[PDB]
């Protein structure tokens, strides 16, 4: 499989509307060479999809959220799924390939009785420890501490993307707006200019968290590359016997 | 393409798909601004993002987006549109529209008003065919109300009689009655459903005719009197009354046959004052009687396949005439330059009634443009998605030769380098139809696929070499990847050790037969013995690219791997048709004998959805001891309504088909008893 | 209904006109290229992969939060290509912008260029042209430039690092070109100097211009700053590409062996 093939069966593989779910596999397999796709756990914490695949012929590990199932939320049994597999990647220096549809976390008392505080702080761990390149692709949203816990480019990422239809945010605009213009008594012009100013990838763009907006048709040879130049990436840390993983 | 003359400077379609694709192309090859009209789910198509400007016409269904015609004149009146273009279907043919665009200084590209009232009904048109010295099919004429006086009519006009309701049309209200109480079968049944589609009951009974080739003459005229036939085409071949195969030059006419059905629609055309381009259709039977069948005051769908073999483009005449221009033509310079056969490519499953639509969308699209003499029309590319709001419509694939054989070798190899992967579509239906022995004699008519395929189409019945060819083909592909799979970088601490396997012996489970192989490998040739008999396949081996190019004992063939696994399966589209195969070690075939088979909880008494759509009737009810042949539920679905029947005699235990609703396909919705 | 896209390309095409097309322009009179064809003519054709090309400043204050202070980019491109087959990391200053005095956008995305280099293990060639630092921008400029400081002195005799000054350089955008192995200079275009001539005249009373003061000439024949010196943009390009195939990418490997006949 050519590195440089285009893919534009992607370009709108995303809604243009926001209730809208799609599937996140289809975009793994056109990304992936020859749409082979080896997945891990796929019956199990359905809202998250972790496999390997292969890039220009080198094994790299995918990690991505399922927007049709539970709306792309993350819970205790996902984060579980995650850190494990990010872990032994992270362990065997395999790359990382991730791609960001979350809403944020999944609420109810049941999640919280559960300790869903400990297994989000799992896969957030899993994330910031990892040495090997990790590579980053936003496809429509990224929501609160979500957007942290799923490699952001402050937790020493590599590189990160975002597609145009993309959206970093720290939280839902009308919650964001209901919590910040309580004493304006304005619900319509505040809304516009919360919509049409924040509900983009441009205030990420400008503050830099994210090294461009790519065409989604072009993912695969921007990702390729980018492995390329990150196989002899080195890092150095403090010493330690181990670290205290919060499970 | 002379671009002296004035034009018109900004030109409205109202219409989508590979039609709204070509005419805009035509319209940008003459340097004329062109505007395209769309709904919310097609504002990415390919024909908004190729026009100059694209308007939204209202949400994705058809009766609010390209039948809002108010819509239609807004987008107008926002856009300083000068013509208006509206292909095929929808609003090419609607009084309505003509006269709104009339009162408008906007100009209507196609047929005036007067022809459209003329050819709307089947009664104006026959009454008209008969005052303008036109051959008809023999019956009474008049609306029949009663079915004592259809029965008896039946009888004098004669044994055979069909049922048709009078305007509407496309393909409904058409029956099938041969005796008199079969006569007034269908004369109520075409009652309630005239009743049903339209109400306007004005059924018509006339004399049947067996083997009905259906032939039809392309006319063009303009708003100076002169009017032209452009040769014929033939689009004999249907199914559920609707062409998927028609050709230009029809092989069962001669040039005399043809020079007379050209002056007599000719003459027909100027009767009726057609000054723009249509379509008028004739059904000949065995003994070359020709007789009038309808005219469409429209451009057909199948108006590329007579284009090529004239040598003009045919949207460009038709805006030359809308503008005023005369004719640049005359009868003598219409002349056949060779062959044309060209299929209609559908999102539908052959294996069910002929086609039955499927959606989803296209994760792989590729058309074969650089082979020899192909021609692609489509409104689609990779990415797009097949809805339920739409016709099935995928492609048009047209192929021109020196002759009718040459012709056909083109189109089949067009057919096996067509990728398409995502939806469900009918190459196989194609590719058999074309290959067929008749076909390729010329003995077809009407019935073709309904006779042919008595029992419904199952796929290409390969025979005893092309079955060895697959085989040996798909043992050469298990062998390549196998190899593949051993090649590593260099470690330079764990030296990879390749193993020597100099034969390799594999089981092809294939339908439910196994076979025996042994495939060797020197270098990129690979011997394969089946069964004794040995092969040779030659290929460069890119187990990347969709489409493999392989030559076995010196034929070549082309090869594309749908699916491959694991554990052994793989799936293989050869000369156009799926096939599932099994390949497994020697050693693992051997040892699978030891291991149980997995017990399925299918075994009949279940009525999944075979589509998906919307439940429009049930006919079910929990604990309804229906028998086999009755409707479970009436499905609609982009365009048609099906209603499977049962299998099998059995008591209902559950029914989840409730009404006004959309179930996908393989929704579990009845479990008979 | 929403136009991110379309707002997406007319960034795109503004970051990519830089300042202004007369002020480009005007930039080309003197006999000087701009930022984005200069790193066009120094790599492979093909190769040159940018980043942070929607970063702009942070200041509000003296009226740069205007939308017409708001420059995509922010007078400075900086990316990764390759030279020859081999990786490197290049930033070059947009003198339109500002006339290319650096501020915290500016220092920050030299930064990730060069950890970016240091974490892979590539050499870092730096095209220089800059008034100094943007006085409005406040102390964040000099923050900036300790950061660049610190990051030079880290990167010391760990990966190559080529400075190559096609302007008029002056203030505390001097020391970084000092910083670096080797210092290259334009000649008649560029300038190199710690306070302007005029500051000279008002503090110790004598009159010297540019050219003589910090000049390529002056640069290279009687101070020791610079390496060498060429006669325009395109010869110099061309000879620093010549140039980069004799060093190694990182102290990790070993000299560089080409093809001997
Ligand atoms: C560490 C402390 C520091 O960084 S000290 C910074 C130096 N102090 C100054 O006052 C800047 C003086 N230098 C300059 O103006 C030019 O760079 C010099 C070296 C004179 C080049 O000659 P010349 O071609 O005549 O410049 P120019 O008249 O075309 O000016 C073009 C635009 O560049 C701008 N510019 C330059 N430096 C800064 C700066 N530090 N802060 C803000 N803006 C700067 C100027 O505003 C000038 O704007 P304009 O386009 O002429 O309107
Ligand atoms: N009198 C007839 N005898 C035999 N077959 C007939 C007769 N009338 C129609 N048919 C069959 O029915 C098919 C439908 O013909 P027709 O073109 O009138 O249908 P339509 O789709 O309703 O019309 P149109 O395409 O003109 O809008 C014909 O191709 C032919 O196979
Ligand atoms: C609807 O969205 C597409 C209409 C397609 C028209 C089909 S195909 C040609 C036949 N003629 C006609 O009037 N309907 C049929
Ligand atoms: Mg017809």
């Amino acid at each position: 499989d050519p590195s440089d093939r285009l893919v534009p069966e992607l370009d709108t593989i995303v809604p243009l509307e926001s209730t809208k779910a799609y599937n996140m596999v289809d975009i793994i397999h056109s990304v992936v060479d020859e749409r082979e796709f080896f997945e891990i756990m796929p019956n199990y914490a359905k809202n998250i999809i972790v496999g390997f695949a292969r890039m220009n012929g080198r094994t790299v590990g995918i990690v991505g959220n399922q927007p049709k199932v539970a709306s792309g939320c993350l819970d205790i049994n996902s984060s579980v799924k995650g850190a494990r597999f990010v872990r032994f990647c992270d362990a065997f220096n395999i790359p990382l390939i991730t791609f960001v549809d979350v809403p944020g976390f999944l609420p109810g008392t049941a999640q919280e009785y559960g300790g869903i505080i400990r297994h989000g702080a799992k896969l957030l761990y899993a994330f910031a420890e990892a040495t090997v390149p990790k590579v980053t692709v936003i496809t429509r949203k990224a929501y609160g501490g979500a957007y942290d816990v799923m490699s952001s480019k402050h937790l020493c990422g590599d590189t990160n993307y975002a597609w145009p239809t993309a959206e970093i945010a720290v939280m839902g605009a009308k919650g964001a707006v209901e919590i910040i213009f309580k004493g304006h008594e304005n619900v319509e012009a505040a809304q516009a200019e919360y919509i049409e100013k924040f509900a983009n990838p441009f205030p990420a763009a400008v503050r830099g968290f994210v090294d461009d907006i790519i065409q989604p048709s072009s993912t695969r040879a921007r990702i390729c590359c980018d492995l390329d130049v990150l196989a002899s990436k080195k890092v150095q840390r403090p010493w330690r016997k181990h670290a205290n993983i919060p499970l | 393409y002379d671009p002296n003359e004035k034009t018109f400077d900004k030109i409205l379609v109202a219409n989508r798909g590979e039609i709204a694709c070509r005419v805009i192309r035509t319209c940008k090859k003459m340097g004329i601004k062109t505007v395209a009209i769309h709904s919310d789910v097609d504002a990415s198509s390919v024909h908004v993002k190729m026009a100059d400007e694209a308007v939204c016409v209202g949400p994705a269904p058809t009766s609010k987006s390209y039948l809002n015609m108010d819509a239609i004149m807004e987008a107008i009146k926002k856009t300083r549109a000068q013509a208006v273009h509206p292909g095929y279907g929808f609003l090419s043919e609607n009084k309505e529209f003509a006269r709104c665009l009339a009162a408008e200084d906007v100009v209507f590209i196609g047929p005036d008003t007067h022809a459209i009232q003329a050819m709307g009904d089947k009664i104006e048109s026959k009454l008209l065919a008969k005052k303008a010295e036109v051959n008809t099919i023999p019956g009474f004429d008049g609306v029949v109300k009663d079915a004592e006086e259809a029965v008896r009519i039946a009888r004098e006009i004669g044994y055979p009689v069909m049922i048709k309701a009078s305007a509407g049309g496309g393909g409904k209200g058409m029956r099938i009655a041969w005796d008199d109480e079969e006569t007034r079968d269908g004369f109520r049944l075409s009652s309630q459903e005239a009743a049903s589609s339209f109400g306007d009951d004005r059924l018509l009974i006339e004399k049947f005719i067996d083997n009905p080739r259906h032939i039809e003459i392309q006319v063009l005229g303009d708003k100076h009197g002169n009017a032209l036939w452009l040769n014929e085409r033939e689009c004999s071949i249907q199914r559920r009354n609707q062409k998927v195969v028609e050709e230009a030059p029809s092989i069962f006419l001669d040039a005399e046959t043809r020079r007379a059905m050209g002056e007599q629609a000719v003459a027909l055309a100027r009767a009726v004052k057609y000054s723009s381009a249509g379509t008028v259709e004739f059904l000949v039977d065995s003994k070359k009687n020709f007789y009038f069948l309808e005219m469409n005051t429209r451009l057909q769908v199948e108006h590329p396949v007579t284009e090529c073999i004239t040598g003009l483009d045919l949207v460009q005449e038709m805006i030359r005439v809308a503008k005023g221009y005369p004719l640049r033509h005359k009868q003598a310079d219409i002349r056949i330059n060779g062959w044309a056969v060209e299929c209609r490519v559908y999102a539908e499953d052959p294996y069910k009634s002929f086609g039955l639509p499927s959606i989803g969308r296209l994760s792989q699209y590729q058309e074969p443009l650089h082979l020899p003499g192909v021609r692609v029309d489509s409104g689609i590319q990779p990415g797009s998605d097949i809805s339920i709001y739409y016709d099935p419509m995928i492609s048009k694939l047209i192929t021109y030769g020196s002759d009718r054989t040459e012709a056909l070798k083109r189109m089949a190899d067009a057919l096996d380098n067509y990728v398409i992967r995502g939806v469900t579509h009918n190459i196989a239906l194609l590719r058999e139809v074309i290959i067929n022995s008749r076909f390729v004699k010329g003995d077809i008519s009407t019935k073709f696929l309904s006779d042919v395929y008595p029992d419904g189409f199952k796929g290409h019945m390969l025979t005893k070499s092309e079955k060895n060819q697959l085989l040996a083909i798909a043992s050469s592909l298990f062998v390549a990847f196998q190899l593949r799979a051993q090649h590593f970088q260099e470690n330079s601490r764990m030296p990879v050790i390749k193993p020597d396997i100099a034969n390799w012996e594999l089981s092809v489970k294939l339908h439910d037969k196994v076979h025996t192989v042994v495939a060797s490998n020197n270098g990129s040739v690979f011997s394969v013995e089946v069964d004794g008999s040995k092969l040779n396949v030659t290929s460069t081996w890119n187990l990347a690219s969709p489409l493999l190019s392989v030559s076995v004992d010196g034929t070549q063939r082309t090869v594309q791997c749908l699916s491959r696994e694991a554990g052994g399966n793989m799936s293989i589209q050869f000369l156009g048709t799926v096939y599932k195969v099994n390949i497994l070690t020697r050693l693992a075939a051997e040892l699978n004998k030891f291991m149980l088979e997995k017990v399925t909880e299918d075994t009949s008494s279940v009525l999944r959805s075979p589509m998906p759509g919307v439940v429009v009737a049930v006919s079910v009810k929990p604990g309804d001891a229906v028998a086999e042949g009755q409707e479970i539920c009436v499905i609609e679905a982009m365009k048609m309504q099906n209603s499977m029947t049962a299998g099998k005699t059995g008591t209902v235990k559950s029914v989840h088909c409730q009404a006004g609703d959309t179930v996908g396909e393989g929704d579990l919705l009845v479990e008979l008893e | 209904a929403t136009s991110v896209n379309e707002r997406i390309e007319n960034k795109r095409r503004t970051a990519l006109l830089g300042g202004g097309q007369r002020r480009i322009d005007a930039q080309h009179k003197r006999g000087k290229l701009t930022a984005r064809e200069r790193i066009s003519l120094l790599l492979d054709p093909g190769s040159f992969v940018e980043s942070d090309m929607f970063v702009e400043h942070r200041c509000a204050d003296f009226g740069m939060a205007a939308d017409k202070n708001k420059f995509p980019g922010d007078s400075v491109v900086t990316g990764r290509g390759r030279i020859n087959g081999r990786l490197v990391y290049v930033f070059s200053q947009d003198f339109t912008v500002f006339g290319g005095s650096l501020s915290g956008a500016h220092a920050q995305k030299i930064c990730k260029i060069m950890d970016q280099a240091i974490t892979v293990g590539a050499p870092v060639i730096g095209l220089n042209d800059s008034g100094g630092a943007r006085i409005q921008e406040g102390v964040e400029s000099l923050a900036g430039y300790a950061d660049i400081f610190l990051r030079n002195v880290t990167a010391s005799g760990v990966i190559p690092q080529i400075s190559l000054i096609m302007g008029p350089c002056a203030g505390g955008a001097v020391y970084s070109p000092a910083l670096t192995d080797f210092t290259f200079m334009v000649k008649d275009t560029s300038y190199l100097f710690i306070t302007g001539p005029d500051v000279v005249k008002s503090v110790t009373n004598e009159d010297v211009t540019q050219e003589e003061l910090g000049g390529a000439k002056t640069h290279t024949t009687m101070s020791g700053v610079a390496h060498r010196a060429f006669e325009n943009d395109v010869d110099a390009l061309c000879n620093l590409r010549d140039f980069f195939n004799y060093l190694p990418l990182s102290s990790q490997d070993p000299a560089p062996v080409r093809e001997c006949h």
